[PDB]
């Protein structure tokens, strides 16, 4: 039953390329589960080393070949604008289940019993989650909490050194970013920069903005405090026509009379501009006085300017004009004809970091920046996009803690214990089906991948750690008291994830449950391939 | 025939450790391990390689090697990347990196081997990194108190030179402390603020004679032709220098300007018009003091005649960062225009002369009492390329050494030749033991990686390992009757070359290494070393 | 190339079999889902047999036919495609042994098919149930069966609310005995045409008597919202008067520009007063209006609207009353605002839109669909058409037939009793028909998961003694009696499949040899 030149499968062929393709991206996402993962290398034909540990990286910028394992990875790199994370958990609890599913069907199960079974267990697993889930305090002072939640996120991504320098870092940005009143948190007020001169250990917090494009004078003040901020978008240099073209004199007469044309406007604006600079802070003490000047500067201008002891920058971009803004307070003047003490901002201390191969300019130390900014550094390609891969990936898991106060302990007590009542509830309500035990088993099962991954990155045997917490939680269980039991991945032996502080987040398993269970379903559906369009 | 199972990326190149890539990887790199661990070691030797101009490249420097050679696998490339970032960092100790990165994946190979898993490996080199930096604040015998005084350089620079060139470590050592010296200012005993720079000296090379006729100036040199009838100025002090960009010829308007005789007419007055203007230009130059004038571009018939007729000194400085030295040098500000002498942007220089060194004659501007140079340059004598270039490699490295000796372990001496190496290796070792747990395996191999730099020294230098080792282990291992070890606990590894029995004590020669350097090295060697076997798999896609 | 004989007979019924075999699993809400291999190396799993079979490429030209015939058969019908095509399969399927070892002619094949399909219509008839056209809760429930699996699932009663309404208020009975007495001859894409509007909830959709233009004001300043409009219909535009062929004006002198000029806005005074004789309130232009046929018109206090193609003028006419001239010149006084309720120029999902809605229903009606997106727009739309579909199908054939594949067995069942009385070698392909029938059952115990030998047999034992009133739950995948579940079809749906199946075996059938020329 076939058409001459056409290429189709039948019988069991489509199950076992399913199988294979989900097992062989299992197998490849494996190593990346836990802070005691591997590292993969990935080069887009470009000859660039990248190392990274993120699900949605691995899945995006690989080349995969098989068709089924291309839609199984877009389906968990999905999650990334749900949750932003648990795409290796997605993949692996796939791959495991389609195993199990396989298994079955080997033994007589047809697939629709299967794929009933995993909606049935997928409800169960919906109940035990909400029954399972604790509710974090909202005060704004738990910042233990806040920096469990960001070692645990970071914990994955970092080489368990690193923890100590970042955790901090985006711990005090996402609470300082969020205002101390309902709203809602945004992580666009949250700017990340990359510098290639220091070492990744050297990065630190930044409480306000940077300015690359400054000016140049060996007399410009280096650190200025108690700074004005002053927004300018009138150009403050010599400008000639669109048409190459200058001024040439024979004599010294000649020579002023044509600079006069070009230095006229200039030293008008400057006029006002240091009257300005006199009226305020001209003698206050302790004070300073900085000037934005979103256009270009001359030469004559910045020096002036350095002879004021006025930190004069130039070429400002108009995001980061906005922002000042928005952080120092200040306006923006059109034309210096109109310039008031009004415009004039506020700032603390206004300092310039020289580098190498460029300069920087810091307006950190506002009253009320409402923004946060973190500095990545590193001597690699490779370790700054590691880097900046986890500062967002702990930036994001951080914010939607705070969004959702719902919390899931982790160290593989969740998994664990949702397999373990699954197994009881349907052995004892037996309120599906006879055969249907079938897929609630093959789902029980699947869902415990996660935990023996874990275990089996960090080097234990599985056997011996998940015996030794299934008869903790028997012990727990028989006793009165709540109690959480999970898997140490540093000693071996079980532990509290409520004590140890390892959490994972309630949307991120939510999610991740559910896509799973809909592309095993989806794909133990497919009975035949039909190749056409061509 | 053969099914394909377990495949679904793609029939690119693709590794995963389910086929031992872990140890291919190692494998790999060793290729190029070997090929470094022939240059560290006073004893060390250069490679010949072709360059893609068909030129003959031979150098001492590892890092110049592996610039010059294919990187092609990933793990060749993180080597690659941590010797640049070592170089970057501090300038020196490229070999050092490279050898002990080399030396950890090979021992990671061997406990991989024994079955311990990778995560336990890179706990344990962590474990055993942080131990050995902390160690290395103790090791230190020495420090240098930062007199700024040659004596004292010299202790400093002569290690560095070694290595780089083997038997001319004496004269190249006193090159350099001769050119470091005239650009060190008036200070002593201050490490936080920075004076010395790595462009403060620039290394310039003279066919003809040998080592031993080499010299040093104390100001900028120009190794181009004057193109004028003007030599050198005379010894009046503080000569007025003057600096231009555009070429010194008739001055025209930004646009266009070209000027062209087609007729008589046109002929008649152009040239009317050029000998006027640049008369009178070189006339207002004359006439502020202006006795030499340095042009970015070429010079005109009328301007050579007229910078003869006023007596201009002419030379050419196509190079722009010449003329920067030399701005630095007089403080000149450059010219875009002819015939602006003004006095704010002149430059002064207190002596301007033509030089002659092994029958090659250069133009150099020196200070003598006012605006002093702060830059120095080194010129290098011999009839052999290859030895010149190697000279003024390791000239480099030691004027980029000289500039590590600020606040942060510059000054700090550790005992060289392997000693150091072999203390830390004792100490690792004890901490290993008394560390519980598996770690301890990773321990002892951190610590037996270090065993490369003495075993390095003894091949390069002919002497038999098997008996220069166990003897270098009983003399840094040693029982004395007391509590506290003495006597020359300071033994190094020697080289000899004609005879000796055992090895020579450090303070003989006084080989010493820089804390900072020893340090930032192994640090940098033992993360790409744990980069390198952190990774397990390695995927790519067809371009 | 080339094939002819016996040869070419088992060519097209393998063809016709592995078209059959592409949808086997498309049938039932257990169908199961299809890897379709994208050349440029994507995949698609779909589980609709319909873009299946449109999306699979065939080369057969009998598998061409099939694909041709089940297009035909979407647009006849709004289900069964899948039926038809399986059912086509299986009947040439079961008549190969005949047509080929028993060395039977096409001819007494083709006979034995049509006797076949009258029989199977008979059946068809005798196991229908009667609607009650009048019963809203009955159509509701019966139109529920389409929305099942569907984008509107949760709003299926606002969904159904919506058909039934739309198709009641474009009801023609037509009784008459000259053309025959249609029940209410229905039609969506003509008198439902569904409006698309940006914004909303899906219940937020509702049925409006009048007609929705996508056309606002032409001039910033300008009357939006009139409460007793009085629309003008034109074709011919407003601007220098030209001839029957091409005109160019070709001027150097600026005295004859001028003059030109002057005779444009003369002509174009001329028209707007003409057009506003008539005291209108909008003036509504299918061609391009002139900026001084605009200003003119509006300093005579009556809006300008252009750019509106007939399809709308001519609707337009029926909701005001206005008389469409296609030369202003020749326009009327007949133009009245009457039967117009308003002209509210309401803003939906930031897009603007005009509205003509009255209190009277002129065999027409547009449906007003809200949404969150186009996506979602078009998902609503489908499915609102698939629910108008199912209402026509009951109200123009108030008869059910038992679902779940008990007409089927029925079908079978009575053919095999029959075929006992045929005397006659057509019995053979009778027979075959008859089996070739029971495959749909066969498809749904396969999809449910459930043992395709006994339950089938159980099935044919049940219709035998329980007056085929027995069928397959798509969820238990047991034998249960359809009333008690109310798993029931349109009787049209299984009277159309039945024809197509039948009249594409017996085209392929007929078909002994296959050449090739141009």
């Amino acid at each position: 039953l076939l058409n001459p030149k056409a290429e189709s499968l039948r019988r069991d062929a489509a199950l076992k390329v399913n199988v294979t393709s989900a097992e062989g991206l299992q197998s490849v996402l494996e190593t990346n589960l836990g802070p005691k993962g591997t590292l993969k290398m990935l080069v887009d034909g470009a000859g660039n080393i990248k190392l990274t540990k993120d699900g949605k990286v691995l899945l995006t910028e690989m080349q995969i070949q098989s068709p089924t394992a291309v839609l199984i990875a877009r389906a968990a790199a999905a999650q990334d604008e749900i949750t932003g994370d648990g795409t290796t958990t997605v993949v692996c609890l796939v791959g495991e289940l389609l195993r199990q599913a396989h298994r079955f069907i080997q033994e007589g199960v047809h697939p629709r019993i299967i794929t009933d079974g995993f909606e049935i267990a997928r409800k169960e697993s919906m109940k035990f989650l909400d029954e399972f889930k604790i509710s974090k305090t909202n005060l704004s002072n738990d910042r233990e909490f806040l920096l469990q939640v960001a070692r645990s996120s970071l914990l994955t991504k970092v080489d368990a050194d690193l923890t100590e320098v970042l955790t901090p870092i985006v711990t005090d940005a996402v609470l300082s970013v969020y205002d101390a009143q309902a709203d809602n948190l945004d992580l666009h007020m949250v700017e990340i920069m990359q510098m290639q001169h220091l070492s990744p250990k050297d990065t630190t917090f930044i409480k306000g903005l940077v300015l690359d494009h400054g000016g140049r004078h060996p007399d410009m003040p280096t650190r200025v405090k108690n700074a004005y901020v002053l927004i300018l978008n009138v150009s403050l240099e010599y400008e000639k026509t669109e048409v190459n073209s200058g001024f040439f004199y024979s004599s010294a007469d000649q020579r002023d009379k044509l600079a006069a044309s070009e230095r006229k406007f200039v030293d008008a604006k400057l006029k006002k501009i240091i009257d300005l600079k006199n009226e305020v802070c001209g003698m206050d003490p302790d004070k300073g006085f900085v000037i934005i000047n979103q256009k270009g500067i001359d030469p004559m201008s910045l020096d002036v300017f350095a002879k004021h002891n006025i930190l004069a920058l130039r070429r400002a971009k108009r995001r980061n004009m906005e922002r000042l803004q928005l952080v120092t307070g200040g306006e923006a003047q059109n034309s210096v004809e109109d310039l008031s003490p009004q415009i004039l901002g506020f700032s603390g201390l206004v300092y310039q970091e020289t580098i190498g191969e460029e300069k920087f300019t810091y307006v950190t130390e506002n009253t009320d920046p409402k923004s946060c900014t973190i500095l990545i550094k590193g001597s690699t390609h490779y370790a700054l996009a590691q880097t900046k891969d986890a500062v967002r990936d702990g930036l994001r898991a951080v914010a939607n803690v705070l969004k959702d106060k719902n919390i899931i302990p982790g160290a593989g007590a969740f998994y664990i214990a949702l397999s373990r009542y699954l197994r009881s509830a349907n052995m004892n309500k037996l309120g599906a089906k006879g055969k249907t035990k079938t897929g609630i088993e093959a789902f029980a099962e699947a869902l415990l991948v996660i935990p023996k991954t874990l275990v089996k990155n960090s080097g234990f045997d599985p056997l011996d750690v998940l015996a030794m917490v299934e008869d903790e939680l028997d012990d727990a269980q028989d006793s009165d008291e709540t109690r959480y039991v999970g898997v140490d991945l540093n000693i071996g032996d079980s532990c509290d994830p409520t004590i140890e502080g390892i959490w994972d987040s309630y949307r991120v398993l939510r999610n991740a449950i559910t896509g799973a269970t809909g592309i095993a379903s989806n794909l133990l559906l497919c009975d035949e391939l039909l190749r056409a369009g061509r | 025939q053969n099914p394909n199972a377990g495949l679904f990326k793609q029939g690119y190149n693709s590794y995963s450790n389910a086929d031992g890539q872990i140890i291919k990887s190692i494998a790999a790199i060793r290729e190029l391990h070997q090929m470094c661990l022939t240059s560290m070691g006073p004893c060390g030797r250069n490679k010949i390689i072709v360059n893609h101009l068909g030129k003959i490249i031979i150098t001492n420097d590892a890092a110049t090697m592996l610039r010059e050679l294919d990187i092609v696998h990933p793990a060749v490339k993180v080597l690659v990347m941590a010797t640049e970032q070592q170089k970057i960092d501090m300038g020196d100790g490229t070999n050092l990196v490279m050898i002990l990165a080399g030396e950890l994946l090979n021992v990671s190979e061997k406990l991989i081997s024994m079955g311990l898993s990778a995560v336990e490996i890179i706990q344990g080199y962590n474990m055993a990194r942080k131990f050995t930096l902390k160690e290395l604040d103790e090791m230190v015998v020495g420090e240098i108190t930062d007199k700024n005084d040659k004596n004292e350089l010299l202790k400093m620079i002569k290690p560095v030179i070694s290595s780089k060139k083997y038997g001319s470590e004496d004269i190249l050592s006193e090159l350099v402390s001769e050119a470091v010296s005239h650009v060190l200012p008036v200070a002593q005993q201050a490490g936080e603020i920075p004076y010395f720079n790595v462009d403060s000296i620039r290394v310039v090379k003279i066919m003809g004679g040998s080592l031993s006729n080499s010299t040093v100036i104390k100001g900028m040199v120009f190794n181009r032709e004057p193109e004028g009838h003007v030599k050198s100025l005379s010894e009046d002090k503080k000569h007025k220098v003057a600096v231009f960009t555009c070429p010194l010829d008739i001055a025209n308007t930004e646009t266009k300007g070209t000027v062209l005789l087609h007729n008589a007419q046109e002929m008649l007055d152009f040239s009317k018009g050029e000998e006027k203007q640049i008369d009178a230009m070189m006339k207002e130059i004359a006439d502020m003091g202006v006795e030499c004038i340095v042009a970015g571009a070429g010079v005109g018939e009328l301007a050579l005649h007229y910078l003869n007729r006023y007596g201009i000194l002419v030379l050419k400085v196509p190079s722009k960062f010449e003329l920067r030295r030399l701005c630095r040098v007089c403080g000149a500000t450059p010219l875009p225009r002819l015939g602006a002498p003004t006095p704010e942007e002149l430059g002064l220089v207190e002596t301007v002369k033509t030089m002659e060194i092994g029958g090659d004659r250069v133009t150099v501007f020196k200070q003598e009492q006012g605006e002093i140079s702060r830059t120095s340059t080194i010129i290098l004598r011999g009839a052999t390329q290859n030895n010149l270039d190697d000279i003024e490699r390791a000239i480099d490295d030691g004027v980029a050494a000289v500039k590590g000796l600020m606040k942060p372990s510059g000054g700090k001496l550790l005992p060289g030749a392997g000693a150091t190496e072999i203390e830390l290796i004792s100490r690792i070792t004890k901490y290993g033991e008394r560390t519980p747990g598996l770690l301890q395996l990773a321990i002892k191999q951190f610590a037996v990686a270090f065993e490369v730099v003495p075993r390095t020294l003894a091949e390069t230098a002919g002497l038999d390992v098997n008996e220069v080792l166990p003897n270098l282990y009983a003399a840094h291992n040693v029982t004395e009757p007391g509590a506290v070890k003495t006597d020359h606990l300071y033994k190094g590894v020697d080289i000899d070359g004609e005879s000796d029995e055992g090895v020579k004590d450090i303070r003989e020669e006084n080989i010493y290494d820089m804390l900072a350097t020893k340090k930032f090295a192994i640090n940098v060697a033992t993360e790409a070393a744990t980069t390198v076997l952190s990774i397990d798999q390695i995927i790519m896609a067809k371009k | 190339e080339r094939t002819t004989g016996r040869q070419a007979q088992i060519s097209n019924i393998t063809a016709a079999k592995a078209v059959a075999d592409v949808i086997r699993t498309c049938l039932g809400p257990k169908a199961m889902l299809k890897m379709l291999l994208d050349p440029m190396g994507g995949l698609v799993l779909t589980n609709d047999g319909h873009a299946i079979l449109r999306e699979i490429d065939v080369a057969h030209p009998a598998a061409k036919s099939m694909l041709e015939l089940s297009r035909t058969q979407d647009e006849e019908v709004g289900d069964g495609t899948t039926t038809v095509i399986i059912l086509a399969g299986e009947i040439l399927a079961q008549c190969a042994p005949y047509l080929i070892e028993k060395n039977i002619h096409p001819v007494i094949i083709i006979q034995a098919l049509k006797k076949a399909l009258t029989d199977a219509l008979e059946v068809i008839k005798q196991v229908s149930k009667p609607v009650d056209v009048e019963n809203d809760a009955a159509m509701k429930k019966l139109i529920q069966a389409s929305i099942g699996t569907k984008y509107v699932i949760h709003w299926s009663e606002k969904m159904c609310e919506l058909a039934l309404d739309a198709v009641k208020t474009v009801r023609k009975d037509l009784g008459q005995t000259v053309e025959g007495e249609p029940n209410f001859e229905i039609d969506i894409k003509r008198y439902v045409r569904v409006e698309k509007i940006p914004g909303g909830d899906v219940l937020d959709s509702r049925v409006l008597k009048g007609v929705l233009l996508n056309k606002d004001v032409v001039h910033p300043k300008m009357s939006r919202h009139i409460e007793n409009p009085r629309v003008v219909l034109l074709d011919c535009p407003l601007e220098y008067k030209k001839g029957e062929s091409q005109t160019n004006i070709e001027i150097e002198k600026e005295e004859d520009w001028n003059r030109i000029l002057q005779i444009e806005e003369e002509q174009v005074q001329l028209m707007c007063e003409q057009i506003l004789a008539v005291r209108p309130t909008l003036v509504i232009t299918e061609k391009g209006v002139s900026d001084l046929a605009q200003h003119y018109l509006l300093k005579g206090g009556c809006s300008v609207l252009r750019r509106v193609k007939k399809s709308d003028n001519n609707r337009i006419a029926r909701v005001t009353g206005a008389t469409i001239v296609n030369r202003v010149e020749d326009l009327k006084e007949s133009d009245v605002g009457t039967n117009c309720g308003l002209f509210k120029v309401e803003m939906i999902g930031d897009e603007y839109f005009s509205f003509l809605d009255n209190c009277k229903e002129p065999k027409a009606c547009t449906i007003m669909l809200r949404g969150g997106s186009k996506d979602i727009l078009n998902e609503i739309d489908r499915n609102l058409q698939d629910a108008m579909a199912v209402a026509r199908n009951v109200m123009l054939s108030p008869s059910l037939s038992p679902g779940g594949g008990a007409t089927e067995m029925a079908v079978s069942v009575k053919l095999a009793e029959k075929a006992k009385q045929l005397e006659g070698i057509q019995q053979w392909p009778y027979q075959a028909v008859a089996d070739a029938m029971e495959c749909i059952p066969r498809t749904l115990i396969q999809n449910a998961g459930g043992d395709p030998i006994r339950l089938l047999s159980q099935l044919r034992a049940k219709h035998a003694q329980g007056n085929f009133t027995t069928g397959i739950d798509g969820d238990k995948g047991k034998i249960v009696d359809m009333v008690s579940y109310g798993i029931w079809e349109p009787e049209v749906i299984k009277q159309q499949s039945v024809k197509t199946a039948i009249e594409s075996a017996c085209l392929l059938l007929r078909v002994d040899d296959i050449v090739s020329g141009v």
